[PDB]
């Protein structure tokens, strides 16, 4: 059972990662901000997809 | 349990196997399942059999519900036939919608 | 020579007091707009007001269209006579060919053009046609040098309209059917 | 053959003969038309 | 009052129309098929109203 | 003023919620519409669930709220689905939208005080 | 000139002289209900009796193919051949030619009518030198397989090269492309040649009318864009209004209702046009349902008119012709009938028109306002024009009631127009 759940926990990091890289493809006005302990992060404008 | 599931399943509820298949082999994902024989499928043609399973499996999605939970039925098939006009348009529209030039 | 002003006041959320002055404030009418969450402007035009000031007391007019600019980029046109005798109205009409904030909503002095102007990206604005309630479509194209507009200003009488953008430029258009 | 010497029919046929421009000008009717803009930069 | 107020009052009691867009027209080559051309200039004018 | 979605909010924590839907969607952590939040919910991934307690019929998105009973998730309801969209950030109503999970958030506290008030209510 | 080109000329013009043997098997296979290998086989003589047969099952259903029976389907008919008839005689049979296939228009969902237009196709081939009228004919039929093998078949003129790329498809062409073609104007011009001549013979129906005025609706609508393309096509889909309504069928005049609408309401007018328009509507108006919607369409008219004096009164024949063919009785039906179309503006020249003109139905007029909404200034108008009546006729009780009514509601500005004129 143990190795299930952090298999799990792992997987589940792998996938969140990788949707934000999707996000990252997709479309908008993307911001990169390198945020203060040294990891990246994206903020999109303000803006309503049409 | 049925109306408990999401559109796109109801859209691909058939053919899980290939679906799975795919899925664990990275080819692409199919698209019709059961709702072949639907009558709209069965006079659509090709991309578009596929468009109109898609947003057909939706607004069954939403008839299915409605009949299933509603507390208060009419039992008549307004929801259900107000849908199939929706479709019914976005059909003809796209067909109508030739692809190539003139 | 008898009149009277009546404050309209207008919180982020989307919910509209409409105060008197002459007594005292009081709260004559209270309402909330349909939608509209992130709300940041609010103007009124058609009769007389602060965008058309009028020169006489016997000048002064009973104003007809309201306009809610709120902040995803809609816009909310409304109608007095039926609003203000329903008490939680519906919207005449939506506009949303914009995209981004909203910062401007003026009119021309008539109240026959809406000119409705974003904030956050150049070629950001556009005219209305009322009672329509329909985004004119010859107008602005993309050899219009605008610029962010920050201040939409027409004027009373001569029929022009000056338009002035962030690099520190005003521009003038002068309308013909005026 | 040709000749030319209670409602007629032949009254649009007629008009329609004579003028020149039908989306109207000469009214200047204090009212905007939809749609189309009459502008100029200065 | 005044002309310009003239004006303004024939401005106001301009009431609007619902215009017509180059796609409002294909539902009646949808049912076009064996219906009273009477009904179809019902169904044209409500199509612009 | 529909007699069937149970917990309703009021003006004030309305505005909590479209406020902190803002900032979720302005981030793209946020999912919509109720195919897709039944989707989040059975990948128990969703944080939490709005629904917009004015679409007509209620029913095609009174389902879910079975989903959250069994999952344990809180849901509310907000009363305007024209709101709820132009809130959320696209040019249609919504009728329903849920919140997703990711501690790498800078809005971590924010949504845990607004899941805070919602399970106030439900309780 | 390219020696090809010029040769590809002598070709179109030579397409059809059956020079050779291989020419013929291909000209003389060209047909619509066989397939290729039959059509090649068969005779004259079989094509022949059947369509004779064909012909008399049709003239039974329908009587007036009688002539055709006589002329088009003799056994000299079969002799003949038209390669070597001289220029007359080739302009007589088109002309006959063109005669059945206006009055074939009306019946293509018959097998009879197929085997009958089979017999001309492949003895006079039609499917190579009436093309044109051919297909103008038959084109309100296009999700049909009558259709399909008609366009299969017939080298497509230049008008219809949407229909040139939709040579043997799989499924029917669609509106929209059928709707580019309209767009064009050149096949406008064509198609209102061809309707004239169809009114001109009194044989039209439902689906075509039908089918052609959609058709320019969205012809209006595609164009919709540069006024100056509807600057330039006024012309043409008035005279066909115009021809429309020089009809006596009430369907004909209907259709011209309801082109008149569209076309009004996608640009603004002159009010001469307006009025002579409605003038000729009224003029060939006979039935009760054209009756209703010439109403719909008047009030339409002048509700989408805008300029100076939109209220002015009505002139005076057009006056007297309109009263005549709807007495008020009918005017205030269709107000108080619950359909409620915005129409004050036609309700105000009405007035204006009776009180500078009939002075005596006065209390219509004011059954009239307490039956349909005003606006401020044409209220305004008519308060000035029942004080002029008031300062010149003598005084009515009618009249006082009038002002009274407007007392009730709205005296004051009643009293703003006495003070512009008056005590």
């Amino acid at each position: 059972v143990k190795q299930h759940l952090q298999r799990e926990t792992q997987l589940k990091q792998v996938q969140q990662r990788m949707d934000a890289q999707r996000e990252l493809l997709k479309k908008g006005s993307k911001k990169k901000i390198v945020d203060s302990s040294g990891k990246i992060s994206f903020k999109w404008k303000k803006q309503r997809k049409r | 349990s049925l109306a408990k599931s999401p559109a796109s399943t109801i859209q691909i509820l058939g053919a899980e196997k290939a679906l799975f298949r795919a899925l664990k082999t990275k080819h692409d994902t199919p698209k019709y399942g059961l709702l072949y024989h639907a009558s709209l499928v069965g006079q659509a043609t090709g991309k578009n059999k596929g468009k109109i399973a898609r947003v057909l499996a939706a607004k069954a999605a939403v008839s299915l519900r409605y009949d299933a939970l509603a507390e208060d039925r009419d039992d008549s098939g307004d929801i259900g036939l107000e849908s199939r006009a929706k479709v019914e348009n976005r059909l003809s529209q796209l067909e109508g919608r030739d692809l190539r030039t003139t | 020579g008898k009149f009277r002003t009546i404050l309209i006041a207008v919180n982020a959320y989307g919910e509209v007091w409409e105060f008197d002055l002459n007594k005292n404030g009081h709260v004559i009418r209270r309402w909330k707009d349909q939608g509209g969450v992130g709300i940041t402007k609010i103007q009124v035009g058609g009769g007389t007001t602060t965008t058309c000031p009028a020169l006489q007391i016997s000048k002064i007019k009973q104003n007809r269209w309201l306009a809610v600019g709120s902040e995803s980029g809609f816009v909310n046109l409304y109608d007095r006579n039926n609003a203000m005798t329903s008490s939680t109205p519906t919207p005449v009409a939506a506009l949303d060919q914009l995209t981004t904030t909203i910062s401007n909503l003026q009119f021309s002095p008539d109240g026959q053009i809406l000119c409705m102007a974003s904030r956050a990206v150049k070629d950001a604005l556009r005219l209305v046609h009322l009672p329509s309630c329909s985004v004119f479509s010859n107008w602005p194209t993309s050899g219009t040098p605008l610029g962010k507009v920050t201040s939409v200003a027409f004027s009373p009488s001569g029929g022009l309209l000056a338009v002035g953008n962030e690099q520190g430029k005003v521009r003038l258009w002068k309308l013909n059917h005026y | 053959d040709e000749s030319d010497s209670n409602g007629d029919i032949n009254a649009l046929t007629k008009i329609l003969s004579t003028t020149y421009n039908y989306k109207d000008t000469l009214s200047n009717s204090k009212l905007l038309p939809p749609k189309k803009l009459d502008i100029v930069r200065l | 009052e005044d002309e310009e107020d003239i004006a303004l009052e024939f401005i106001n009691g301009e009431k609007k129309d619902k215009l017509v867009n180059m796609n409002s027209f294909t539902s009646m080559f949808d049912n076009i098929q064996n219906v009273q051309m009477d009904t179809f200039f019902d169904r044209v004018m409500k199509v612009l109203t | 003023p529909n007699p069937k979605a149970f917990p309703l909010a009021d003006a004030a924590l309305t505005q909590q919620i479209l406020d902190v839907v803002q900032q979720a969607a302005n981030l793209r952590q946020l999912k919509k519409g109720a195919n897709e939040a039944t989707k989040t919910l059975n990948r128990g991934i969703s944080e939490f669930i709005i629904m917009a307690a004015d679409c007509e019929p209620i029913e095609i998105l009174l389902h879910l709220p079975l989903l959250c009973e069994d999952k344990n998730v809180p849901y509310v309801f907000v009363p305007s689905r024209v709101a709820l969209g132009r809130a959320c950030g696209v040019s249609r109503p919504v009728i329903a939208a849920s919140i997703t999970t990711n501690d790498a958030s800078a809005i971590k506290t924010q949504i845990y005080a607004v899941k805070d008030k919602i399970e106030t209510l439900l309780i | 000139s390219s020696l090809s080109d010029q040769l590809a000329q002598v070709a179109s013009n030579n397409a059809t002289v059956a020079l050779d043997r291989k020419r013929r098997q291909k000209l003389h296979s060209a047909s619509l209900i066989y397939n290729s290998k039959t059509a090649a086989t068969q005779d004259y003589d079989f094509i022949f009796e059947n369509a004779s047969k064909a012909l008399e099952e049709l003239s039974q259903i329908e009587p007036k193919f009688a002539i055709f029976s006589r002329t088009l389907f003799s056994e000299s008919s079969i002799s003949l051949d038209r390669n070597v008839q001289t220029k007359e005689e080739i302009k007589d049979l088109d002309n006959a030619i063109n005669a059945y296939l206006l009055l074939a228009s009306s019946k293509w969902y018959l097998a009879p009518t197929l085997h009958a237009t089979e017999w001309l196709v492949r003895r006079f081939q039609i499917h190579v030198k009436n093309t044109e009228m051919l297909l103008l004919s038959t084109l309100n039929y296009y999700q049909t397989p009558v259709f399909k093998r008609i366009l299969s078949i017939i080298k497509l003129p230049p008008l219809f090269n949407c229909l040139s790329n939709f040579v043997r498809s799989e499924k029917p062409p669609t509106a929209l492309t059928m709707i580019k073609l309209f767009n064009d104007m050149d096949f406008l011009k064509l198609y209102t040649s061809y309707l004239d001549q169809c009114i001109k013979h009194n044989a039209t129906y439902t689906n075509q009318l039908l089918f052609t005025t959609c058709c320019f609706i969205n012809v209006v609508a595609f164009n919709s864009n540069n006024d100056e393309k509807l600057n330039q096509l006024v012309p043409i889909l008035l005279e066909i209004s115009a021809k429309l309504l020089a009809s006596k069928s009430k369907d004909c005049q209907i259709a011209a209702h309801t082109i008149l609408v569209v076309f009004a309401t996608a640009l603004p007018l002159k009010k001469t046009i307006i009025l002579a328009a409605m003038e000729t509507i009224l003029s060939n108006l006979d039935a009760k349902e054209a009756k209703h919607s010439a109403l719909l369409t008047i009030c339409k008219l002048f509700q989408t008119l805008k300029g100076q004096g939109n209220v002015d009164q009505l002139p005076s024949k057009i006056f007297k012709l309109f009263d005549s063919k709807f007495d008020t009785v009918s005017i205030l039906t269709f107000l108080d009938k619950e359909d409620k179309p915005v129409c004050d503006k036609f309700i105000t020249s009405y007035t204006r028109s009776i009180a500078r003109y009939d002075r005596s139905k006065l209390n219509i007029i004011l059954s009239l306002l307490k039956k349909i909404r005003l606006e401020r200034y044409e209220v305004r108008l008519i308060i000035t024009d029942l004080i002029y009546l008031s300062e010149i006729l003598e005084d009515k009780s009618q009249l006082v009631e009038l002002f009274e009514y407007f007392i009730s509601i709205n005296e004051d500005l009643v009293l703003k127009c006495l003070k512009s004129l008056g005590l």
